[PDB]
């Protein structure tokens, strides 16, 4: 399936990621006033990575072709699992830590210490760990970050057969690049998909957290991020 | 959805 | 048209062993839960002003009952009985609900868009009457449209069930190593059957689509849990589910 | 604590 170029995908991934990859450590977060408060930093990082998420979407084969409202739909209900898998893959280059888009590493200790340990550990053991123990390249990431983008089952989709069209095209390109580049392991294309249910659950649990700091938390949430979350 | 709309356009 | 090793052969033979003995045919038993009249006479909905409670008491009755068979099902499993209790629980609390829908869909009528459980026929306003917010029912009904459309032979159905079940990522799991490989195991056993598609009346990326559904079933597990609490006293009616959702 | 489930998963 040449219609969906893996090169546009990887190129879209490559366009996204920063050009200056420097990292600092975050304090143990015991005060919402420190320049390194964990909770607060992730929200600063998600606002940022939400903007760039838009462009990453655009630079994905055919997404610009879609109706303006079907674009927003697919994003509105996807940004979550999008940004998640992004940083999961990104953080494979370190152990027991998470690398932020704001250029800030977040240890597993600063997590538990800031109450959100449990979910952190689930990301580690379900996404990151899993990816590492399978060498998934940025192109494979891209195909997955794309398939999430093409969730035909969205509620309010003006054309659920059209969006399901694109997702079957990527289904092709991906199984192609896999059985192609990684011939020794046949069932590699599927190995990659196994992480999807997990990303969902993880996406859902992550939401709750986000709702919680809004509702309760003094935690300062910002613009782009704020708008993405609106469900009782 | 103010912000989201503007970006998908420009 | 691929192979199914000597192990993959027996795996399917035990899934049905416990499935046909507990679920699948359990839909013809729904009638003994004091089912309201209108269910039998599907030619019309519950009277505009009739009392709802008669129906709801049936709902929570077959729900609590369904979840019971799902459990009866998991006990006729060497591997599941082989997992420490703290995990059997976490696997039931995490899979149980998802597993029911999976089985349920086999009664779903594509045409009518109704569940034909033997003589009864449940519709989308029945659930609405029982209180379930609209969207949940809208969402939940799309799922089955989607799933039933794939046309999945019985075995193609049982495996999926297993996959929902054996998910290592569930909270509370302690032998995530064993479960992770049981998950790795199931996943593969099914990928083989899909390729061995005698008649090709179905998709090419069936498996790929099914995962989207195992993922959708996750969304579902969570959304349902919120429903049976946002609904006055309902939660209370089925204490079993209450724990599955705790 | 998860009374009935404990109960249930006991035996036949
Ligand atoms: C691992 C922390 C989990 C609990 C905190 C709430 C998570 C929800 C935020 C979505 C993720 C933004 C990621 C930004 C990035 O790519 O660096």
């Amino acid at each position: 399936n040449e219609d969906m170029p893996v090169e546009r995908i990887l190129e879209a991934e490559l366009a996204v990621e920063p050009k200056t990859e420097t990292y600092v450590e975050a304090n143990m977060g015991l005060n919402p006033s420190s320049p390194n408060d964990p909770v607060t930093n992730i929200c600063q990082a998600a606002d940022k990575q939400l903007f760039t998420l838009v462009e990453w979407a655009k630079r994905i084969p055919h997404f610009s072709e879609l109706p303006l409202d079907d674009q927003v739909i697919l994003l509105r209900a996807g940004w979550n699992e999008l940004l998640i898998a992004s940083f999961s893959h990104r953080s494979i280059a370190v152990k027991d830590g998470i690398l932020l888009a704001t250029g800030l590493h977040v240890h597993r200790n600063s997590a538990h210490s800031a109450g959100v340990g449990a979910i952190f550990d689930r990301v580690l053991t379900e996404l990151v760990s899993k990816m590492r123990d399978m060498q998934m390249d940025k192109t494979e990431l891209g195909c997955l970050r794309a398939i999430v983008l093409f969730n035909p089952d969205s509620k309010g989709l003006s054309n659920p057969a059209e969006v399901e069209a694109l997702r079957e095209k990527v289904y092709a390109s991906l199984e192609a690049y896999c059985k192609h580049k990684y011939p020794e392991q046949p069932g590699r294309f599927a190995k990659l998909l196994l992480r999807l249910p997990a990303l969902r659950s993880i996406g859902l649990k992550c939401l709750e957290h986000l709702f919680f700091f809004k509702l309760i938390g003094d935690t300062p949430i910002d613009t782009f991020l704020m708008e993405m979350l609106e469900a009782p | 959805h103010k912000i989201l709309h503007r970006l998908l356009q420009e | 048209p691929v192979q199914l090793s000597k192990e993959q052969e027996e795996l399917i033979r035990t899934l049905l062993g416990a499935h046909t003995r507990h679920m699948g045919t359990m839909f013809e038993q729904f009638v003994q839960f004091r089912p309201p009249a209108h269910l039998f006479i599907h030619h019309q909905p519950l009277p505009t002003l009739a009392p709802v409670l008669p129906l709801v008491t049936h709902f929570a009755d077959i729900n609590t009952f369904m979840v019971l068979q799902v459990i009866k099902f998991t006990k006729d499993l060497p591997v599941f009985r082989s997992l420490p209790i703290e995990d059997q629980i976490s696997l039931l609390k995490g899979a149980a609900v998802e597993i029911c829908h999976i089985v349920l869909n086999t009664t779903f009528c594509l045409q009518t868009q109704n569940f034909l459980c033997g003589p009864l026929r449940y519709t989308i306003e029945d659930g609405a009457r029982v209180g379930f917010q609209v969207e949940f029912l809208e969402l939940l009904f799309h799922f089955h449209g989607t799933l039933r459309k794939l046309q999945l032979q019985e075995p193609e159905y049982v495996l999926l069930a297993a996959m929902a079940l054996f998910s290592p990522d569930r909270p509370g799991v302690t032998q995530r190593d064993e479960i992770d490989q049981l998950q790795e195991e199931m996943a593969l056993t099914l990928q083989s059957y899909i390729k061995g598609q005698q008649r090709r009346p179905r998709d090419r990326f069936l498996y790929a689509k099914l995962l989207g559904l195992l993922a959708e079933l996750r969304s579902i597990n969570e959304a349902y849990g919120y429903q049976i609490q946002h609904i006055q006293g309902l939660s209370a009616m089925m204490p079993l589910l209450q724990e599955i959702c705790s």
